[PDB]
Parts: C-alpha cells; sequence; structure tokens
C-alpha cells in the first residue's frame, strides 16, 4: 500500500512451492483444477506498486444438479407425453396430465 | 503487604519476550481441559462448537520466590506481564475467549516457579463429516492445538493422565448426535516454518435416529402405501388413478427436495436420498404400470385383469424386501 | 375435510379420490411445516402425537373409502352399511381422542 516499486519488491519463495496445501483442499461443491502464481506491477495515480496474485480455477461438480433438477424436468416431460396414449374421449385425464405437468 | 514486594521482585529484570530456558532446552507444557458443552454439530458447514476451560502449566525459573506463602493466586491483571505460550487451535474456524465481566483468566504461580494459566474458550472447530450412511453415520472428529511460532525444539506439549474431563453430557446441545467417548493424541507435523508438536482430542459422536426417522422416512413410506391404494380403485376411473399417481409424484419430489435441503450440497449418494429415490421409483412404476394396464384394456382385457391382481401382491412384497435389505445392510455396515 | 368424503355417494369415485389424496398430502405438508419450527430434536413432542393421530385418521378415512369402492358392485349392502357406520364412527372417535389429548395435556 504505502511503498511503491522503488521501495519494496515482492516475490514468491520457491516460485512453485510458495503455496502449499492446495491438493488437500476438499470443497463440497467445486473441485480445484489448478492454481497459478503471478508476479506483476500495477500503476495507480500515486505510483507503481508491486503485486502478486494467487489464482484458483474451480470447476463445479455436476452430480447434484443432475440428480436434483435435470431429472425432474425429464420425468415431467415424459409424464406429459404419456397423454398421447390416452384416448381422445377422456377429456378430464389428458387435460389433468398436461395442466399438472405445466404447473410442475 | 509483602505480596506486593514479591510481585515487584518477580517483574524486576523480567523479559516477557523470551520463553523460559530460551537457549537451554524446550519448554514442557502440560495441557488440561474441561469440556462444558459440545455445541450443535451442523453438517451444512462441517463445523461444531465446543466450550472448554483450557489450562496450561509450565515451569519458569524466573518466577521463583522464597517466602512463607506457597502459592500466588492472581486474576488476569498479571497475564500480560509474564511469558505465556502461544497455543492456537489448528482446526478452528472462529474461536474467542470470554470477557464478561472481567477477562476470564486465572494465573497461579507456585513457589518453585511452576505457573498455571487457565482461560475459558468457545471454539468453532472444523471437521469434514463424511456424509455417507446418512443418517446412520458415526463421526469422530477432533480438536487440534499447537504452538504457533515455537517449533518442536522449543515448546513440547504433553497430556496429563487425567487431562480431558467432560461435564455432565446431559445439558449439551447435541441434538442429533450422542457423546460416546474421547481420546487424546500427540504427534509431530511439518510446516514451512519447522516441526511442531500437535496435540489432538478426538470426540466420538454417534447420530441417534429420531428427527430424520419422523421427518422423511415415515412420510415417504406412507406416501408409498398411498400410491399402493390406487391398485384397488377400479380400472375404469382413469382421472382418479392418474391424480393419485401425479400428486404422489409431486409430494415425493417436494419431500426429496426437503430431505436433501437438510444436509449440504454433496455430489455423492447418501443413504437417505437413496431411500427417497427408491420410493420415487416405486411411485413412478405404479403409475406407469397402471398406464400400461389402462392402455392394454383396450387391446387385451384379460392381461389387465391378471395385472391389477399381480401388482397388488408384487408391490408390497418388493417394498418389504427393499426395506429389509437396506436397513439390515446399513445396520451391519 | 377428510371426513366429509363419507357423505358423498358411492358413484362419485373421482371426487372421493381427490378428497382422500389431497387431505393426505395436506396432512403431510402440515406435519413437515409443524416440525420445522422446533429444534432438530430426537424424541416425539405432544404436537407430534396430535399430528400423527390426525394423519392416521386421514389414512383410515381413505382406507374406508377404498374398501367401500372394492365392495361396490359386488355386495352393495355391506358397502353402504360400512359407509353409514363410519359416518358416525369417525367423528365420535375424533372427539374422544381430542378430549383425551387435551385433558391429559392441559392438567399438567
Ligand atoms: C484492525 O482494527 C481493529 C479495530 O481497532 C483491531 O481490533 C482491536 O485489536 C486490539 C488489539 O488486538 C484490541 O484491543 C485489545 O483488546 C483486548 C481484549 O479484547 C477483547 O475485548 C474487547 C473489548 O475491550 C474491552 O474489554 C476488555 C476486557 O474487559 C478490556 O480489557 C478493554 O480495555 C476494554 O475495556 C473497555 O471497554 C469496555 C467495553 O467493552 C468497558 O466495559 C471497560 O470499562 C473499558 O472501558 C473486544 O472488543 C474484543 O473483541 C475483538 O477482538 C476479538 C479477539 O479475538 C475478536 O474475536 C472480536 O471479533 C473483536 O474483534 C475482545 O473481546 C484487551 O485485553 C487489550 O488490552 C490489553 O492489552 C494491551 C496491549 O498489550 C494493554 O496495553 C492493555 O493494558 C491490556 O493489558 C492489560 O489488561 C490485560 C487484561 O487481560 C492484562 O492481562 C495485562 O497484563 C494488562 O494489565 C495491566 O494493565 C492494566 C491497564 O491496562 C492494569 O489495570 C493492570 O493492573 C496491569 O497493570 C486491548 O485493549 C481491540 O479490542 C480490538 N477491537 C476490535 C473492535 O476488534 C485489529 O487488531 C486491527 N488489526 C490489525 C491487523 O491491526
Ligand atoms: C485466471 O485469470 C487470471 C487473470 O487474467 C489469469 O492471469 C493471467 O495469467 C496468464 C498466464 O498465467 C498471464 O499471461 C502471462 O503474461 C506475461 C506477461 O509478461 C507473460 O510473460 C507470460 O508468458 C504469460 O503470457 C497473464 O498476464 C495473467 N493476467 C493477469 C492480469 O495477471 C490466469 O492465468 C487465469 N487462470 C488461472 C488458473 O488463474
Ligand atoms: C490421555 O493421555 C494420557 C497420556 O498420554 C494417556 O495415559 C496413558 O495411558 C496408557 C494406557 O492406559 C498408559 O500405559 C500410560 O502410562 C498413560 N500415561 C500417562 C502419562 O498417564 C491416556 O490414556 C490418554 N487418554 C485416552 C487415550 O483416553
Amino acid at each position: 500500500y504505502g511503498y511503491t516499486t522503488d521501495d519494496i519488491e515482492f516475490y514468491w519463495r520457491g516460485d512453485d512451492n510458495a503455496v502449499t496445501g492446495v491438493t488437500k483442499i476438499e470443497l463440497p461443491q467445486f473441485s480445484i483444477v489448478d492454481y497459478k502464481l503471478i508476479t506483476k506491477k500495477v500503476v495507480f495515480s500515486t505510483g507503481s506498486y508491486p503485486r502478486l496474485s494467487l489464482s484458483f480455477k474451480l470447476k463445479r461438480n455436476i452430480g447434484y444438479f443432475i440428480l436434483q433438477t435435470y431429472m425432474p424436468s425429464i420425468l415431467i416431460t415424459i409424464l406429459s407425453w404419456v397423454s398421447f396414449w390416452i384416448n381422445y374421449d377422456a377429456s378430464a385425464a389428458r387435460v389433468a396430465l398436461g395442466i399438472t405437468t405445466v404447473l410442475t | 503487604g509483602d505480596v506486593t514486594v514479591i510481585l515487584n521482585n518477580l517483574l524486576e529484570g523480567y523479559d516477557n519476550k523470551l520463553r523460559p530456558d530460551i537457549g537451554v532446552k524446550p519448554t514442557l507444557i502440560h495441557t488440561d481441559m474441561y469440556v462444558n458443552s459440545i455445541g450443535p454439530v451442523n453438517a451444512i458447514n462441517m463445523e461444531y462448537t465446543i466450550d472448554i476451560f483450557f489450562a496450561q502449566t509450565w515451569y519458569d525459573r524466573r518466577l521463583k520466590f522464597n517466602s512463607t506463602i506457597k502459592v500466588l493466586r492472581l486474576n488476569s491483571n498479571m497475564v500480560g506481564k509474564i511469558w505465556i505460550p502461544d497455543t492456537f487451535f489448528r482446526n478452528s474456524k472462529k474461536a474467542d475467549a470470554h470477557w464478561i465481566t472481567t477477562p476470564n483468566r486465572m494465573l497461579r504461580i507456585w513457589n518453585d516457579g511452576r505457573v498455571l494459566y487457565t482461560l475459558r474458550l468457545t471454539i468453532d472447530a472444523e471437521c469434514q463429516l463424511q456424509l455417507h450412511n446418512f443418517p446412520m453415520d458415526e463421526h469422530s472428529c477432533p480438536l487440534e492445538f499447537s504452538s504457533y511460532g515455537y517449533p518442536r525444539e522449543e515448546i513440547v506439549y504433553q497430556w496429563k493422565r487425567s487431562s480431558v474431563e467432560v461435564g455432565d453430557t446431559r445439558s449439551w446441545r447435541l441434538y442429533q448426535f450422542s457423546f460416546v467417548g474421547l481420546r487424546n493424541t500427540t504427534e509431530v507435523v511439518k510446516t514451512t516454518s519447522g516441526d511442531y508438536v500437535v496435540m489432538s482430542v478426538y470426540f466420538d459422536l454417534s447420530r441417534r435416529m429420531g428427527y430424520f426417522t419422523i421427518q422423511t422416512y415415515i412420510p415417504c413410506t406412507l406416501i408409498v402405501v398411498l400410491s399402493w391404494v390406487s391398485f384397488w380403485i377400479n380400472k375404469d376411473a382413469v382421472p382418479a388413478r392418474t391424480s393419485l399417481g401425479i400428486t404422489t409424484v409431486l409430494t415425493m419430489t417436494t419431500l426429496s427436495t426437503i430431505a436433501r435441503k437438510s444436509l449440504p450440497k454433496v455430489s455423492y449418494v447418501t443413504a437417505m436420498d437413496l431411500f427417497v429415490s427408491v420410493c420415487f421409483i416405486f411411485v413412478f412404476s405404479a403409475l406407469v404400470e397402471y398406464g400400461t394396464l389402462h392402455y392394454f384394456v383396450s387391446s387385451q382385457p384379460a392381461r389387465a385383469a391378471k395385472m391389477d391382481s399381480y401388482a397388488r401382491i408384487f408391490f408390497p412384497t418388493a417394498f418389504c424386501l427393499f426395506n429389509l435389505v437396506y436397513w439390515v445392510s446399513y445396520l451391519y455396515l | 375435510l377428510s371426513q366429509v368424503s363419507f357423505w358423498l355417494n358411492r358413484e362419485s369415485v373421482p371426487a372421493r379420490t381427490v378428497f382422500g389424496v389431497t387431505t393426505v398430502l395436506t396432512m403431510t405438508t402440515l406435519s413437515i411445516s409443524a416440525r420445522n419450527s422446533l429444534p432438530k430434536v430426537a424424541y416425539a413432542t405432544a404436537m407430534d402425537w396430535f399430528i400423527a393421530v390426525c394423519y392416521a385418521f386421514v389414512f383410515s378415512a381413505l382406507i374406508e373409502f377404498a374398501t367401500v369402492n372394492y365392495f361396490t358392485k359386488s355386495q352393495p349392502a355391506r358397502a353402504a352399511k360400512i359407509d353409514r357406520l363410519s359416518r358416525i364412527a369417525f367423528p365420535l372417535l375424533f372427539g374422544i381422542f381430542n378430549l383425551v389429548y387435551w385433558a391429559t395435556y392441559l392438567n399438567r
């Protein structure tokens, strides 16, 4: 914050072992694909300051979403299709099915 | 009187930045605890609250006096003037001492330099619960602490024989779980700074089956038998059996959305969502079976006649079998 | 609302079916909504017993209707008889249960 780039210099110690403990991180929803260590400089109206960046690339898991919100849609659309086998004489059954599937 | 003189002589030429025996040998610290209450174990955040009375005793040859009084008993007014080990809990999301009305601390300096330092803590410790076998799951998840800046060569912790002593275990907020025991452990870990002596206390929790047994299992099995009730309604009334099926499916998906909303978002299959999935399958199979029944009545009536009565026997037997298998397996597993 | 399904005639199967299913699922959602207010406790409260008994009642009503429909067109005498008997048997039993529950839980 206070010291510009002619007063302080940031660097990672080891340049690849500076950040540890990533492979042990378990997230309930995501999964750490990899992580990057970047060294650069930013320029503001008051000076040029050093900067490091530790960047994670999380990828979201899909099992919960399939089992939770994709399957119900497919089953409701199939429950809508079943109405094609019902004869056209029953107007309270095919209407029932279709309307209910819409609501759902 | 003269205790003021003793306290003034102990702090004359005293540097509270240097551990006792800074360049001789590591400082042996004996740690004891007193678990007041183990707070609610919420699985959504993989955390649990605990409230303890952490006591640390070590030897300090600089706080060694020679007078008639054997022990000096002091409040928290002299804790910030002597050396105090920097014990921190390595798996605590958020923890804090107590300050009402006066900082909850105690300092007792014996005659030969032995210091006892006790404080009250409320730690939101972390433990990643493996939410399989839910709700027939058992956990044993720890509370780890160690020095922060002093490696194994400087500060060595060591449990006492009777170190950890739980309270009454009855007025605790362990609702869904049940305390069965604990065990202490000492190891040495490697860090970017050095080798540290890490102590651990493992608390064993066993999930009692009651809240989930009455919140999801009974509702879903009674919904299943409600779906079976359609097998006795006459096959000509179509909109009635179709309403049975579709409303049963709606309630089934709502109940699954709730049981799953109980525990956090996990990408694997637990033992409860498996149950609600089997029940969903049962309802969907009763519906599609009556579907093919009504459709086949137009094609072949005797098929449907033998099919209603076939299903009336085939469904409850398959459900009893499923239940038996599931329950027995998990109770043995 | 579940007990009303008895005074309906035996020819209207769609209606009585809707009555039964809707009431059973209203009792289910009521049990769920009633259990959310309390801590996640591992025993049964008094409200849990009241809701369990009402749930049992709706599942005895639905069952009586199912039996009536099963005996209809084969022994309509028996069906009508049981329907008429249940039109008096359910309300008195519910009243007795409410007198017992309220008496034994308000005296303490
Ligand atoms: C970024 O900014 C943040 C905001 O500024 C900043 O957070 C602040 O950090 C500082 C330093 O870490 C904190 O100040 C310290 O707080 C310690 C305890 O903190 C707890 O209590 C405060 C409230 O403090 C009141 O209560 C205590 C206990 O009674 C009193 O001791 C305080 O003086 C104070 O009392 C006044 O106010 C009361 C009302 O609350 C009145 O009732 C009372 O009458 C007084 O008027 C809480 O706010 C804290 O919560 C926060 O911190 C926790 C930490 O875990 C967080 O979890 C939480 O979320 C909050 O963020 C916490 O609960 C004090 O003990 C400490 O004072 C001692 O240390 C200093 C420095 O060494 C000494 O100079 C001082 O004298 C004290 O030492 C004496 O007393 C101790 C008692 O234990 C003795 O052991 C010791 O030997 C010594 O005794 C000697 O001197 C005495 C006279 O002083 C004498 O009587 C004796 O006889 C003997 O000679 C210090 O005040 C501050 O609270 C934080 N504020 C906040 C909002 O968080 C953060 O650090 C910054 N970050 C960075 C990176 O910089
Ligand atoms: C996530 O997003 C950040 C933000 O852009 C990405 O940081 C970028 O990373 C790339 C490669 O790691 C950098 O490119 C490099 O540029 C230097 C310039 O001298 C060059 O020498 C290198 O050969 C390379 O081309 C880029 O500068 C950097 N951007 C910033 C703003 O720092 C990051 O890569 C993304 N991925 C992950 C996993 O975080
Ligand atoms: C707590 O820690 C102490 C010390 O590490 C354990 O006490 C030891 O117990 C074993 C087996 O009972 C004895 O052979 C040792 O002599 C004991 N040592 C001391 C210093 O008492 C104690 O078992 C631990 N508590 C547990 C595991 O519940």
